[PDB]
């Protein structure tokens, strides 16, 4: 299916936010989850290796790589979170948590734990529950 | 058990990452209309400036204007002085 103008409309909103008139490729990872996208890094290489040679991607290319990247929820990420629930109680560290990211699997930086935390801040007891995250992680 | 938790430390990496970027839309979405609304009251303050400026010209042409029409109804008396003198000649 072609994306209805209400779709094109809300990408070129989101690309213009990122004067140049075309979006860098680091910039781009950002652009497409500020659409509703989440995808990991190692998906952005493939696709951004798709297409460069330039270095940049323009919005018609961007459109495109809206369509070549489309998602098909919240089960998963609650799964995902529910391997860290040791306990399987519903409930997981949060210094455990930050060990996790920043340590292990994609390299979060100290900045973006910090964010993903800093509202998480509101929530820590020294552990916390996930599902806060699984609503504020979902809600655009 | 090992590589569903490599699974899952990259799914909730792969989710963060989402959220920190529609939270930074939100801030990005809010500032930009913010500076535009401000920049509203920027523009249309602009445009009551001229509005005064436009005021203000419209008061010296005034001036002007009847200052210039007096010119030709002061001739205009002081032409009935002289007339008056002539016909007191006669």
């Amino acid at each position: 299916d072609q994306l209805t103008e209400e779709q094109i409309a809300e990408f070129k909103e989101a690309f213009s936010l990122f004067g140049d008139g075309t979006i860098t490729t680091k910039e781009l990872g950002t652009v497409m989850r500020s659409l509703g996208q989440n995808p990991t890094e190692a998906e952005l290489q493939d696709m951004i290796n798709e297409v460069d040679a330039n270095g940049t991607i323009d919005f018609p290319e961007f459109l495109t790589m809206m369509a070549r990247k489309m998602k098909d929820s919240e089960e998963e990420i609650r799964e995902a979170f529910r391997v860290f629930d040791k306990d399987g109680n519903g409930y997981i560290s949060a210094a455990e948590l930050r060990h996790v990211m920043t340590n292990l699997g994609e390299k979060l930086t100290d900045e973006e734990v910090d964010e993903m935390i800093r509202e998480a801040d509101i929530d820590g007891d020294g552990q916390v529950n996930y599902e806060e995250f699984v609503q504020m992680m979902t809600a655009k | 058990g090992s590589r569903h938790r490599l699974w899952a430390v990259i799914t909730v990496q792969a989710y963060a990452r989402g959220m920190i970027a529609r939270r930074l839309h939100r801030r990005l979405r809010v500032e930009y209309q913010r500076r535009l609304e401000a920049e509203r009251m920027r523009l249309a303050e602009e445009e009551k400036l001229r509005k005064e400026m436009s005021a203000k010209k419209a008061k010296e042409e005034a001036e002007r204007k009847h200052q210039e029409r007096l010119a030709q109804l002061a001739r205009e008396d002081a032409e009935r002085e002289l007339k008056e003198k002539e016909e007191a000649r006669r």
